RNA sequence: CAGAGUGUAGCUUAACACAAAGCACCCAACUUACACUUAGGAGAUUUCAACUUAACUUGACCGCUCUGACCA
C-alpha cells in the first residue's frame, strides 16, 4: 500500500432549469434585432389579410360590390384580440419559486436560472465539515467506479446521474493537522468527477437538513478556504 | 530615360517601375510608403508618428486612410517625387479605404502612373 | 448562458414575417 | 552523383507528419507577408540581392552630427495618452470619424512632423539622393536643427526649398532668405555647393554661396567669404542637386 | 421607411457597444475552458504518481458517454398540475423519392 | 540541378495533401473518439442555426476538426385540437422541425468531458443536443427515397 | 528545346535564352517572356541564374 | 503566515527613438456554416524613489508560481 489514502468524490450538478433573464445591453440588442427583422421581413399572410379586408371593407363603404365576403365574418383584428384574451388568462409558471424567498437550501426548486452544486456535511474527528459526497476506493474498481458508488451510499436517495468521460476533473491533496499523522497514514487524496443530475431528488428522511444545493457564488459559505479554492476550478458559472 | 526593371511576368507585383506607392495596413496602424525600385524608402507617412496621431480619433480606419494620402502627398511634393505606380490586390483596390487613400494622393498633386521610358 | 447565441434575426433574404410566441408545453412548460 | 546542401534548406522546420492539424495560410496576404520576409533574409544560394543590390560597405556609417537630444519618454508618453483620452471622449470626434467627415490638420502635422520625424526623414531622403555619399564620403548626419531656405520670387510670392523639390534658375537668381532657429551667442556657416554642376571634374563641385560665423540666425550679418552665384546648369546635361549644408 | 439620423446613430453607437459585450463574453467561456483544463490534467498527473494502473483507465474512453443527450432550458418550469388540450399531431411532411 | 546543393529548393507537393476525387467513417482509438454527429433541432430555425454557428465556431477555436456542416431535412407537423363540446379535431397550429448537424472527429477522450459541458451550458431555450457516433445509416437518410429499387429488390425477396 | 545562354553568357537584346514547354525557369530581371513560354533577354548584359 | 523565484493586454529575445509594435482576439455584412475579403471594436508596462534617464538597472511596494507551516 501507499501513505495516501485514494477517495473518490462526485460533483453532482443540477443544470440550470429555466433561460437566465437578459441583462439591459442584451434587451436593447433584442429590441434592436427585433426591429430589424420586422423592417427587412415581407407582409405575412395574416398582415396582407388585414390590409385586404381594409381594403374591402372600404371597397363595401364607397361602392355596393360585395363578392361574398365570406371570410369578412372575421376580421384579422378581431383574431387578434381573441388571441390575446385567451393569453391573459393563462398563468405562467414562476421563474422565482417559493424556496427561493424561503430560501430552503434543501430544496432543487430554488435558483432555477443557476446551476445548483450538491454538498454533504460529514463529521471527521468530532468535527462537522462541508464536502462534495466521496467514497474510499476499494481495489477491483475504476477510480470513477467509486464516484459512481457514493450515489448507492446516500441517505434514501432515488437520482439518476449522467457521469462525464472518466478522467477526473479536480483533486484537493490535505494531509491530517497532527493528530493522527503517521507514516503508514500521511493523509488523503480526493479526486472529483463531474456528473449531471438527470431526474431525482432526496427523500424526505434523506432531508434532514443534512446536504444543500449551493450556487458557485455561495459556495465559499460552507466549503473551507483551502478546499475552496481546489473545486472552484472546474465548477464553471458560464 | 532610366531603365525600368522589366521582366518578372510569371509572379506578382511587377517591377518596372522607378517609383511605387506601397500602402502597409496593420491591426492598429496605417503606413503609406514611396521607394525606389531599388529598395530604398524615399519618404514615409504613418499613424504610429506622434504628428499625426495626435489629430486622428481612430489610425486603423477609413479616414485614417485618406489622412495618411493627403500627408503623404505633401512630402511626395517637397521631396520632388510627382510620379508612381501603385500596385494593390484585387481586393485591397475595391475597398474604399484605399479609393480614398488613392484620391488622396491624385488630388494632393502625384500621379500613381509613370511615364513611358524613352527607347530612341 | 442561454443567451450565448440566442440573440438572432433571421438570416434570408426574402422571407415573411414572424411573430414571438410561447409555446406552452405538455407539462405546462413554456419557450 | 548527389551534393548535400550548403546550409538548411527552405521549408525544413515544417513537421510533415501533422500536415493535417498544421495551420494554413488560408489567405494570398498572409502568403505575402511571409514571402516578402523569407526575400529578404541572407540566404546561401545565389540570389537576386546579389547582382543587382547595391554593395554597401560591411561598416556601419559614421555619424558626424549633433547629438540625439534627450527626452523623458515616461513623461512624453503619459501626455500623449492623456491627449488621446480627451479627444476620443469628445462625441463630436466620434461621429466625424463614423460618418467618415474627419480630416486633419496639414500645418499642424508638418509643424509637429518637423520637431519630432523631421530629421531622420530628412536623413533618409538625402542618403537616397546621394548627398552623404558625394559630400561626405559616405558619412552621414541627422539635421537636427530644421534650416527654411526660401527664395524670393516677385514681391508676394517666395519659393521655398524643401529636400529635391525643383527650383528653376531663374527663380534662384539672387540669394535665398535663409532662418533657422539659433540661441545667443552661437556661430554658424552657410555653404551652398552645385554637386552635379562641375564641368571640367567629374568629382568636383562648384561652391556658389559660402557665408561663415554668423551670429546666431542673423545670416545677413555673417561674413561673405563666397559671394553668391545662381546655378548655371547646362543645357541638355539633366538635373542638378544643389544642397545647403549648416 | 428611412431611419432619422437620430436613430441611425443610435443603432451604430448601440453595435459598437456589442462589440465589447460579446468580447467579454468570449474572455470568460476562455478563461473558463482553461481553468477547467489545467485542474483536469493536474488531478491526472497526481493520479498517475499516486497509481500508474488507475491513470491508463481514466485516460481511456467511455463507451457510454454517447448518445449524450441534453434539452435546453425552459422560459417557465412545468406547472405542477396543468391539463393539456386534448389533440392530435399529423405529420405532413413532403416525401421526396428519387425517379430514374 | 540535381547535382547541385540547391537540388530541391522548389519541391512543394509534399507540403500540400494529396488530393483524391463515400466516406469511410473512421472508428475512434482508444484514447480518442470517432466521428462525431452534433445534432441540433428547434421549433425556431433562427436557433437551431445560431446556435450550429457557435459550435462550429467553438470547435475552430479548440482545434477540433469539423469535418461538415449541414442542415437535415424540416420535418413539419400539424397540431389538431379536440373542440370545445365536440368530437372533431380541428387544426391548431402548423409547427416545423428544423435540424442542424456539425460533424466534428478527432475529439479526445480526456478533453470529451469539458466540451460537452461547455456546448450544454450555452444551449438556447427549445434546443434540444443530441451527440451520437456517426454511422452509415445516419449518412444514408440524407437521400431521397428510392422507390423503383424496393420494388427491385422486393420481387428478389 | 532547353537553355541556350548559359551561367555567365554574353546576350544580345532579343537573344533567346531558353526554350521550355513548361516554366521550368522563370523569367527574371531584364528578361522577356514570349506566347509560347520562351524566355529572351530584354537588355544586354550577363545571364545570371 | 514564512522561504525562494517572478513582472508589457493572450504570445513574443517587439520597443534604437522618430515609437508603447507585430500577431492572436471581438461585432457587423458576405458565406448553409467555415474560410477569405470589407467596414468597425477593445486593450497592457504592479506602484513610487534613485545620472530626472530606465517597459529594461538597483531598492522597497504590489500581483503571480512553486517549496514548507496551517489542513478533514
Ligand atoms: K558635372
Ligand atoms: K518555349
Amino acid at each position: 500500500g501507499s501513505p495516501w489514502r485514494l477517495l473518490g468524490a462526485l460533483c453532482l450538478q443540477r443544470p440550470p432549469v429555466v433561460s437566465k433573464p437578459l441583462t439591459p445591453l442584451q434587451e436593447e440588442m433584442a429590441s434592436l434585432l427585433q426591429q430589424i427583422e420586422i423592417e427587412r421581413s415581407l407582409y405575412s399572410d395574416h398582415e396582407l389579410r388585414a390590409l385586404d379586408e381594409n381594403q374591402r371593407l372600404a371597397k363595401k363603404k364607397a361602392d355596393l360590390h360585395d363578392e361574398e365576403d365570406e371570410q369578412d365574418i372575421l376580421l384579422a383584428q378581431d383574431l387578434e384580440d381573441m388571441w390575446e384574451q385567451k393569453f391573459l388568462q393563462f398563468k405562467l409558471g414562476a421563474r422565482i419559486t417559493e424556496a427561493d424567498e424561503k430560501n430552503d437550501r434543501t430544496s432543487l426548486n430554488r435558483k432555477l436560472d443557476r446551476n445548483l452544486v450538491l454538498l454533504v456535511r460529514e463529521k471527521f474527528g468530532d468535527q462537522d465539515v462541508w464536502i462534495l459526497p466521496q467514497a474510499e476506493w476499494q481495489p477491483g474498481e475504476t477510480l470513477r467506479g467509486t464516484a459512481e458508488r457514493t450515489l448507492a451510499t446516500l441517505s434514501e436517495n432515488n437520482m439518476e446521474a449522467k457521469f462525464l468521460g472518466n478522467a477526473p476533473c479536480g483533486h484537493y491533496t490535505f494531509k491530517f493537522p497532527q493528530a493522527m499523522r503517521t507514516e503508514s497514514n500521511l493523509g488523503a487524496k480526493v479526486f472529483f468527477f463531474k456528473a449531471l443530475l438527470l431526474t431525482g431528488d432526496f427523500s424526505q428522511a434523506g432531508n434532514k437538513g443534512h446536504h444543500v444545493w449551493v450556487t458557485k457564488d455561495e459556495l465559499g459559505d460552507y466549503l473551507k478556504p483551502k478546499y475552496l479554492a481546489q473545486v472552484r476550478r472546474f465548477v464553471s458559472d458560464l | 530615360v532610366a531603365r525600368k526593371e522589366r521582366g518578372w511576368r510569371t509572379v506578382f507585383p511587377s517591377r518596372e517601375f522607378w517609383h511605387r506607392l506601397r500602402v502597409i495596413r496593420t491591426q492598429h496602424h496605417v503606413e503609406a510608403l514611396v521607394e525606389h525600385q531599388n529598395g530604398k524608402v524615399v519618404v514615409s507617412a504613418s499613424t504610429r508618428e506622434w504628428a499625426i496621431k495626435k489629430h486622428l480619433y481612430s489610425t486603423r480606419n477609413v479616414v485614417a486612410c485618406e489622412s495618411i494620402g493627403r500627408v503623404l502627398a505633401q512630402r511626395c511634393l517637397e521631396a520632388g517625387i510627382n510620379f508612381m505606380v501603385y500596385q494593390p490586390t484585387p481586393w485591397e483596390a475595391a475597398s474604399d479605404s484605399m479609393k480614398r487613400l488613392q484620391s488622396a494622393m491624385t488630388e494632393g498633386g502625384v500621379v500613381l502612373r509613370e511615364p513611358q521610358r524613352i527607347y530612341e | 448562458d442561454s443567451s450565448r447565441a440566442s440573440l438572432t434575426r433571421v438570416h434570408r433574404q426574402a422571407y415573411a414575417r414572424l411573430y414571438p410566441v410561447l409555446l406552452v408545453k405538455q407539462d405546462g412548460s413554456t419557450i | 552523383r548527389r551534393t548535400p546542401p550548403l546550409g538548411p534548406m527552405p521549408n525544413s522546420d515544417i513537421d510533415l507528419s501533422n500536415l493535417e492539424r498544421l495551420e494554413k495560410y488560408r489567405s494570398f496576404d498572409r502568403y505575402r507577408r511571409r514571402a516578402e520576409q523569407e526575400a529578404q533574409a541572407p540566404h546561401w544560394w545565389r540570389t537576386y540581392r546579389e547582382y543587382f543590390g547595391e554593395k554597401t560597405d560591411p561598416k556601419e556609417k559614421i555619424d558626424i552630427g549633433l547629438p540625439p537630444p534627450k527626452v523623458s519618454r515616461t513623461q512624453q508618453l503619459l501626455e500623449r495618452k492623456q491627449a488621446i483620452q480627451e479627444l476620443r471622449a469628445n462625441v463630436e470626434e466620434e461621429r466625424a470619424a463614423r460618418l467618415r467627415t474627419a480630416s486633419v490638420p496639414l500645418d499642424a502635422v508638418r509643424a509637429e512632423w518637423e520637431r519630432t520625424c523631421g530629421p531622420y526623414h530628412k536623413q533618409r531622403l538625402a542618403e537616397y539622393y546621394g548627398l552623404y555619399r558625394d559630400l561626405f564620403h559616405g558619412a552621414t548626419f541627422v539635421p537636427r536643427v530644421p534650416l527654411h531656405v526660401a527664395y524670393a520670387v516677385g514681391e508676394d510670392d517666395l519659393m521655398p526649398v524643401y529636400c529635391g523639390n525643383e527650383v528653376t534658375p531663374t527663380e534662384a537668381a539672387q540669394a535665398p532668405e535663409v532662418t533657422y532657429e539659433a540661441e545667443e551667442g552661437s556661430l554658424w556657416t552657410l555653404l551652398l555647393t552645385s554637386l552635379d554642376g562641375h564641368l571640367l571634374e567629374p568629382d568636383a563641385e562648384y561652391l556658389h554661396w559660402l557665408l561663415t560665423n554668423i551670429p546666431g540666425n542673423r545670416v545677413a550679418e555673417g561674413q561673405v567669404t563666397c559671394p553668391y552665384l545662381p546655378p548655371f546648369p547646362a543645357r541638355g546635361s539633366g538635373i542638378h542637386r544643389l544642397a545647403f549644408l549648416l | 421607411v428611412e431611419l432619422t439620423f437620430e436613430e441611425t446613430e443610435r443603432r451604430a453607437l448601440l453595435l459598437k457597444k456589442w462589440s465589447l459585450y460579446k468580447q467579454q463574453e468570449r474572455k470568460m467561456e476562455r478563461d473558463t475552458i482553461r481553468a477547467m483544463l489545467e485542474a483536469q490534467q493536474e488531478a491526472l498527473e497526481e493520479l498517475q504518481l499516486e497509481s500508474p494502473k488507475l491513470h491508463a483507465e481514466a485516460i481511456k474512453r467511455d463507451p457510454n458517454l454517447f448518445p449524450f443527450e441534453k434539452e435546453g432550458p425552459h422560459y417557465t418550469p412545468p406547472i405542477p398540475n396543468y391539463q393539456p388540450p386534448e389533440g392530435r399531431y399529423n405529420d405532413i411532411t413532403k416525401v421526396y423519392t428519387q425517379v430514374e | 540541378y540535381k547535382t547541385k546543393p540547391t537540388h530541391g529548393i522548389g519541391k512543394y507537393k509534399h507540403l500540400i495533401k494529396a488530393e483524391e476525387p463515400v466516406r469511410a467513417i473512421n472508428l475512434g482509438t482508444d484514447y480518442e473518439y470517432g466521428v462525431l454527429n452534433i445534432h441540433l433541432t428547434a421549433y425556431d430555425m433562427t436557433l437551431a442555426e445560431s446556435y450550429a454557428q457557435y459550435v462550429h465556431n467553438l470547435c475552430n477555436s479548440l482545434s477540433i476538426k469539423v469535418e461538415e456542416s449541414y442542415a437535415m431535412p424540416t420535418k413539419t407537423i400539424e397540431v389538431l385540437q379536440l373542440q370545445d363540446q365536440g368530437s372533431k379535431m380541428l387544426l391548431d397550429s402548423v409547427l416545423t422541425t428544423h435540424e442542424r448537424v456539425v460533424q466534428i472527429s478527432g475529439l479526445s477522450a480526456t478533453f470529451a468531458e469539458i466540451f460537452l459541458e461547455i456546448i450544454q451550458s450555452s444551449l438556447p431555450e427549445g434546443v434540444r443536443l443530441s451527440v451520437k457516433e456517426h454511422t452509415e445509416e445516419d449518412f444514408k437518410g440524407r437521400f431521397k427515397a428510392r422507390p423503383e429499387l424496393e420494388e427491385l429488390l422486393a420481387k428478389l425477396k | 528545346q532547353g537553355i541556350k545562354k548559359m551561367e555567365g553568357h554574353y546576350v544580345h537584346a532579343g537573344n533567346i535564352i531558353a526554350t521550355q514547354r513548361h516554366f521550368r525557369w522563370h523569367p527574371g530581371a531584364h528578361v522577356g517572356v514570349g506566347k509560347n513560354k520562351c524566355l529572351y533577354a530584354l537588355e544586354e548584359g550577363i545571364v545570371r541564374y
